[PDB]
């Protein structure tokens, strides 16, 4: 283990602030490609699927 | 290395500004979310310095 | 100590640190689980 | 001839070169080494500036102009008559700016001041070398750089401007233009305040500082300061010089078309090109 | 590293400003607002307080109408999309009343009726503002010199919008409220009236654009040069001359061979500033009035071949 | 409805009197001035078509 | 309250004459009003 | 509800009724020039159009 | 609180004014939007 | 969940009823343009058609 | 403590607000609810 | 798990929830406007269509 | 820990009002989320 | 090696060092999204007749 | 900064590049399986 | 007693002299309107 010595270096809040955004736009770049991929927009598969275009 | 920390903070960023503008350009299906996302972090990367 | 946390006090933040890390986790792997079982990608 | 406060500022040091061989004054103005570079560079260039009036064949002065060399001669020289005089005026122009500038760092020095002068003067120094050499180097041949003349220099910014349309629209020139009107609004409000600061109403005492911030707070809501006001007074000139730069070196070497059709990449923005109404949709 | 006086390095706070009450009716004057650490780094922190009286009432209810009545055009000729209004923001134009109606106000109000609308606000709000730019001045018994430097700006205004159509006959010549419209109109003035490069007084206002950006490099950058001898505090320096004065006066003695003092450089300072558009205003107001074609002029007048 | 009267105890008569006084003259020339946009109500041209004139 | 220091003898003298001059512009808008729907109705 | 009356003890009335003042005369202001623009509510032209002025 | 200095029974004097005059302003409006929608329904 | 007036204690009242104002008119006129944009409910359009006014 | 109110001062104020809420959402409903009827968007 | 508590000891309450509600309101308007843009889930337009009401 | 002025008993209190206001807006989420798949199933 | 964190602030190459790592790899993965012949997604599309 | 300070840094610095490289090691060794590229 | 530092007399004398001024005016602009309306009326 031992590495709960980071935060004797990064200030947390720092760090929990910068972590913070990485993830969201982590999350936000595979929904957006996820969407613009036409084999994973689940929005446009649904509409397919179910006879709504 | 006698670099200010305003000053690594303005060389981080801009290769944040470049480099999350180019991951976003391509998810947002344009250069210009890439510009905007890219944007807006490195404004507030660049802003908060230790 | 240069940023003011004593070692007690980083081994009482990791805890939790990794607590909230591996519940997120957690949530993920059930995610990508169900979408696999919806449709995989490999 | 000198001031009454003079006497004890004219010490000897503080010279890039030389330092007795080239270290007087001839009147008020100092002579360095690059006094004497600039005088030679300055009179030569006037004097090429008059033969070139000679051999176009007119005496007015509004007429006389220095053409480049034709586009025919690309990058290399050219004809005296042709264009080769405007190239050595142009190095005798460039010559001559780069000693003005470098001849007052040797005047820093000697009353121990700021090198803001100088570095300023440079910021107009590359704004005219990339209208002449940088950009005419990139596009190919330097019949792109603009004539040395009083009303023809005006005609090349104007078949310049005329080939992409109306130059309004690159978005670099909005940014310059936009920098060159917020610093004569604000040369217009410093002189002003100072000026009735010092020059109060009649019979009333000189007015302070505080005045000063007083009245702006009282008339804007905020006051930016006598410190603030000159940093943003050279601010906004060597911004509005550096994105007059930024315009032109983009122009013919990145961008070729019509400076209204760049504003469509806005218009036609994936999420709202196909809206009905308006303007464009 | 070497510092150059840019940036302020260490920001000091104490209590806010107030300012000083020579003749001010303070209670029109509000209360201190916030504190800009950003603004810090480049000037003061403080934000107002701001003095609205009599004529602040009237310049910015008059000023907010006439913002407000080209926002709602807009809204308008968006087709009331907030989309297709965010999109199309700089190609939103209103427009003067067509020159089949010349000078008359019987213009439907979608064919430039709106517009004698706005402009009416727009006269009420920016005059209103030279009076309050006067008064403020005299509360504190300073110069004037604001009121009359502001006076030069508003005669180009005056020119572009009232006078000159005025003398035309016909509001259609008059400035289109919008971003790219307003430049249209620039672009197109010239073209009418032959390349107005070749007015002379559109020379000699670039030639005091220039001067006021040449003008305010030197002395924006000769301050900060001395501004490690007190030189920022220039009423001071006029009151009694110190070494940043004389430092400064020397350095362009020997340079260009003639100086200023701390006092008269800002005479130049308000003189080549209100020239931009003290002389911008003639020329504009010759144009089309008395000359209609500035290159063919020019071709008479010397500066141009025949 | 009656103890209106004290909004002189909270309101500068000043600044109140002058913000009204504005009001009024900016609101009056705009519909002046939309009645003479309006063809219909333009009461200069109204004369001109019944009195035959210009 | 107490923002201007006016009694309730000013602030009833005050809004006395306010008033007054309300009701008398009010009276000649609507002659005016009463004069013009009678040239010309917009109703 | 009937203790509404405290919104007075935490905002400024001189402020609220500036604020106000201006926010109804904007809203009403935009809501007649929508109704002036759309020609089913134009009053000026509706009148025109019924007595023949045009 | 009391920010504004406002005591509590000056607060209710205040208030019970401005619902006078909301009443009021909102009666107009009502007799105003009745008139309309006789004249020309929206809806 | 009946514990929520502890928000109270950390928030200014003055700056979120004044942001909180100006949020909720800007999300109510922005949701009426979209209503007007769209013209199966604009209804002033639409009782234009329903009684044939135009 | 940051805005200097007491524990009583926001129970008496968050009184108030929630009143205010619940009125501005009961006339929402029925300006919904008089929508839906008029023109459904479902 | 139970120990999350103590982030509100290294977290100001005041600009995380500031920052949070302006989070969560951009994310409601984004993926509101994602569904306004496709046809499928364009309420809006499904009303219309259904109702044949243009 | 610090870093703010909190205590033991301040953040608890504070995290059990948050955490049940957070349990109280995932309530209307998975209402308005299944009355949503009802009408119109994505999945 | 001993001396890297002392001749460098320690705080700076973890910034330095882990933002690059991460720009690192998003690029080479985009890249390997960018060519048709390992994008996952299109791949699997392919092969479960999806597309 | 302290050799023994500097000591710990060093190695649990390492400690975590040979965590991360090693499944990093693995991860290509997956794709490789399922798409050799050479 | 004002706002204005000016006494109750002072006043009353002042604005007499005011409507004197006022009366001369507006009557010499309904001559002018009057004079005008016969020439060429605008109704
Ligand atoms: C015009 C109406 C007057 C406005 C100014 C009134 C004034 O005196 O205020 C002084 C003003 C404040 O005075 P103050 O606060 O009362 O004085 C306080 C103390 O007494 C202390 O005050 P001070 O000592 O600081 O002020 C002294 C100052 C004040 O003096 C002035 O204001 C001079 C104003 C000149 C206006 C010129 C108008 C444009 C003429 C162009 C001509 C055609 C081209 O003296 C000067 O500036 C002298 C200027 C140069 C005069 C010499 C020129 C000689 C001409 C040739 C003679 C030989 C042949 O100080 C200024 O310096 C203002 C400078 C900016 C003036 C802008 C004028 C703009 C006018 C409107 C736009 C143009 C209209 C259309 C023109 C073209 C028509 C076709
Ligand atoms: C193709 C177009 C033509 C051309 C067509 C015109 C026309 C037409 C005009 C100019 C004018 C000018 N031209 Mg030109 N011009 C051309 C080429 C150039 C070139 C170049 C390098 O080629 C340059 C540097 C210039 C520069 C200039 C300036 C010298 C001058 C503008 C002065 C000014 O600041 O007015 C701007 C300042 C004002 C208009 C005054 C505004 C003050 C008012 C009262 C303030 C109102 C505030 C408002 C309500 C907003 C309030 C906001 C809130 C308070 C926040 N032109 C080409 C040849 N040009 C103007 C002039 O006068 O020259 C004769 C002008 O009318
Ligand atoms: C066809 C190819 C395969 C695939 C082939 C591979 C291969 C080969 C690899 C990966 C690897 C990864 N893949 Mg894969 N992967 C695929 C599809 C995906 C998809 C997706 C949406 O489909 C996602 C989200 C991922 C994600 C991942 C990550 C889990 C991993 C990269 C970690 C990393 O970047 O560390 C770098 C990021 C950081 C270090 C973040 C921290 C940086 C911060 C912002 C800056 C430091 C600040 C901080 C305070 C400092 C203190 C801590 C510091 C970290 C020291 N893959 C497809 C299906 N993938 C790599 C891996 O296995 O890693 C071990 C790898 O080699
Ligand atoms: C960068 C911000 C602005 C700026 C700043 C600035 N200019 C400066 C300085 C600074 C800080 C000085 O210190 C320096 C100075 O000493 O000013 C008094 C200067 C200066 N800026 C000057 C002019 C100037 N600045 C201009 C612009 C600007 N200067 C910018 C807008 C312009 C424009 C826009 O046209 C001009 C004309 C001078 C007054 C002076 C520099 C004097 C100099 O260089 O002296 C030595 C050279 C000569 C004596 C003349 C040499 C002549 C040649 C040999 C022949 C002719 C060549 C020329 C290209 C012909 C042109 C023909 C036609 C185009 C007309
Ligand atoms: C202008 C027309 C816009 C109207 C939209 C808002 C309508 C009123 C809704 C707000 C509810 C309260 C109204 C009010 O009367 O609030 C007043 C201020 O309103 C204010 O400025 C309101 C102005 C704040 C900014 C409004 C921006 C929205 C409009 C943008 C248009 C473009 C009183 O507040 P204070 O006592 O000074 O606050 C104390 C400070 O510490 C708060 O920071
Ligand atoms: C196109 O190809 C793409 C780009 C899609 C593929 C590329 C993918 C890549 C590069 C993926 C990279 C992924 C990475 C590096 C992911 C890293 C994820 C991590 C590190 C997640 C960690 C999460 C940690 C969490 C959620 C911790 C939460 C902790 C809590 C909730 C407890 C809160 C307590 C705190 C904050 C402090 C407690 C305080 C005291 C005093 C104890
Ligand atoms: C583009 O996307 C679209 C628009 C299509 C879809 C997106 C929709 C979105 C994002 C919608 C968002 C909706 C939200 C967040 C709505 C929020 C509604 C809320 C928060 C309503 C709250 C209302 C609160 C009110 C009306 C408060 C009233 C308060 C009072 C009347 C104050 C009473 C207090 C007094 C009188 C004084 C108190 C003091 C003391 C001492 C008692
Ligand atoms: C684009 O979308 C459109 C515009 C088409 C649709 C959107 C419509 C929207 C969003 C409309 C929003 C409407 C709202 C929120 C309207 C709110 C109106 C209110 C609150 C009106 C209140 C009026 C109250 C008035 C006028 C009260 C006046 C009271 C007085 C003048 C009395 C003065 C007070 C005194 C004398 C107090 C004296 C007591 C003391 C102690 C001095
Ligand atoms: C482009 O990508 C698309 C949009 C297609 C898909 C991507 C979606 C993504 C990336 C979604 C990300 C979603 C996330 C991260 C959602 C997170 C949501 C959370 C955590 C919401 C939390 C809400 C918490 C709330 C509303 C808590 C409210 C608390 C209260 C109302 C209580 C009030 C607080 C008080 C009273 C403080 C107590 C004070 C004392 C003194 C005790
Ligand atoms: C969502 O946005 C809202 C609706 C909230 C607000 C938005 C407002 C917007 C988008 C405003 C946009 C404003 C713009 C683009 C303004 C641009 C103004 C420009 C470029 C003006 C340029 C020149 C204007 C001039 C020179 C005007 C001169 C006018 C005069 C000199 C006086 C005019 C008076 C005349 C003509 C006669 C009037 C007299 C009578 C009796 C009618
Ligand atoms: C510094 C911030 C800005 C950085 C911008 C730098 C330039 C762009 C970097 C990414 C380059 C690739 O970016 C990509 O290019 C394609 C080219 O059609 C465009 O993408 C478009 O077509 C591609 C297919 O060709 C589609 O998958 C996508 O849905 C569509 O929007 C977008 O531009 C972006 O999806
Ligand atoms: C500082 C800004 C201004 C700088 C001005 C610099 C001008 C001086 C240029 C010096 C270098 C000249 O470079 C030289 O030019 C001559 C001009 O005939 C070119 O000469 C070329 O054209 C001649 C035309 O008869 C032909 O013989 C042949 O096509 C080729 O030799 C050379 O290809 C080039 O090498
Ligand atoms: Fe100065």
């Amino acid at each position: 283990s031992k590495f709960y010595k980071i935060w004797m270096i990064f200030d947390p809040r720092r760090v929990f602030v910068a972590q913070g955004v990485f993830l969201f736009l982590l999350a936000v770049m595979i929904h957006l490609i996820l969407l613009s991929t036409p084999s994973y927009n689940w929005l446009e598969i649904s509409a397919a699927k179910y006879n709504r275009v | 290395p006698e670099v200010s920390e305003f000053a690594f903070r303005l060389m981080m960023a801009a290769v944040i500004f470049v480099g999350v503008g180019i991951m976003f350009a391509f998810a947002g299906g344009h250069w210009f979310v890439g510009l905007v996302v890219g944007g807006l972090v490195a404004a507030f990367f660049a802003a908060t310095p230790n | 100590g240069y940023t003011g946390l004593t070692d007690e006090q980083a081994q009482e933040l990791h805890s939790v640190y990794m607590s909230g890390l591996w519940l997120f986790s957690a949530v993920a792997i059930v995610a990508h689980l169900a979408v696999y079982i919806w449709r995989p990608w490999f | 001839a000198l001031l009454s406060f003079e006497r004890k500022y004219r010490v000897p040091g503080g010279t890039l070169v030389g330092g007795n061989l080239f270290d007087f004054w001839v009147g008020p103005f100092y002579v360095g080494f690059f006094g004497v570079a600039t005088f030679f560079f300055a009179a030569l260039g006037i004097i090429l500036i008059a033969w070139s009036a000679v051999l176009q064949g007119t005496w007015n002065p509004q007429l006389i102009s220095v053409y480049p060399p034709a586009l025919e001669y690309g990058l290399g020289g050219a004809p005296l008559a042709k264009g080769g005089l405007w190239q050595i005026i142009t190095i005798c122009a460039t010559g001559a700016f780069v000693s003005w500038a470098l001849r007052e760092v040797e005047i820093c020095r000697k009353l121990g001041i700021g090198y803001h002068i100088p570095f300023a003067f440079a910021f107009a120094i590359l704004a005219y070398l990339t209208l002449v050499l940088f950009r005419p180097v990139m596009m190919g041949a330097w019949g792109y750089a603009f004539p040395y003349g009083i009303w023809t220099h005006l005609d090349w910014v104007s078949n310049t401007g005329y080939t992409y349309g109306n130059f309004h629209y690159n978005p670099a020139h909005m940014i310059a233009i936009t920098f060159f009107f917020t610093n004569a609004l604000a040369l217009a409000l410093h002189g002003a305040l100072v000026l009735s600061a010092a020059n109060p109403e009649k019979g009333k005492e000189m007015r302070t500082p505080d005045h000063e911030d007083t009245f702006f707070r009282d008339l804007v809501g905020y006051s930016i300061g006598t410190l603030g006001i000159h940093r943003l007074g050279l601010l906004l000139s060597l911004s509005a010089v550096f994105f007059s730069a930024l315009c032109m070196i983009i122009t013919g070497t990145i961008w070729f078309d019509q400076w209204v059709d760049w504003w469509q990449w806005w218009v036609k923005l994936p999420w709202w090109a196909n809206i009905p109404g308006g303007i464009n949709g | 590293a070497e510092y150059q006086n840019i940036f302020t390095q260490v920001q000091v706070r104490g209590p806010a400003d107030l300012g000083m009450t020579e003749d001010v009716n303070l209670a029109n004057r509000s209360g201190v607002g916030p504190f800009s650490t950003l603004l810090g780094w480049f000037g003061n922190a403080q934000l107002g307080p701001i003095y609205l009286g009599s004529l602040g009432v009237l310049s910015l209810f008059s000023g907010l109408m006439w913002f407000f009545t080209i926002g709602i055009w807009f809204w308008y000729q968006a087709g009331w999309n907030p989309a297709v209004f965010l999109r199309d923001l700089f190609f939103f134009s209103l427009e003067p009343p067509a020159p089949e109606y010349g000078l008359s106000f019987a213009a439907p109000l979608k064919e430039g009726g709106l517009w004698l609308i706005a402009s009416f606000f727009m006269f009420v709000a920016v005059w209103s503002w030279w009076g309050r730019t006067y008064l403020r001045a005299q509360a504190l018994g300073m110069g004037k010199h604001t009121a009359w430097a502001f006076l030069s700006a508003i005669w180009l205004w005056m020119v572009l919008g009232f006078i000159r159509p005025i003398l035309m006959g016909s509001w259609s010549e008059a400035v289109p409220y919008g971003i790219f419209s307003h430049l249209d109109w620039t672009n197109n003035f010239s073209l009418v009236h032959g390349n107005l490069f070749y007015n002379p007084f559109h020379g000699l206002s670039i030639a005091f654009l220039y001067g006021s950006a040449l003008l305010f490099a030197m002395h924006g950058a000769t301050i900060l040069a001395v501004s490690r001898f007190g030189g920022e505090r220039e009423l001071e320096q006029i009151a009694d001359r110190g070494t940043a004065a004389e430092r400064a006066a020397l350095f362009w003695r020997w340079t260009m061979g003639f100086n200023a003092t701390m006092e008269g450089i800002h005479r130049w300072a308000i003189w080549m500033a209100v020239l931009v558009t003290l002389t911008g205003g003639i020329g504009i107001l010759l144009s089309g009035t008395v000359v209609d074609n500035w290159y063919v002029w020019g071709q008479n007048h010397g500066m141009a071949p025949l």
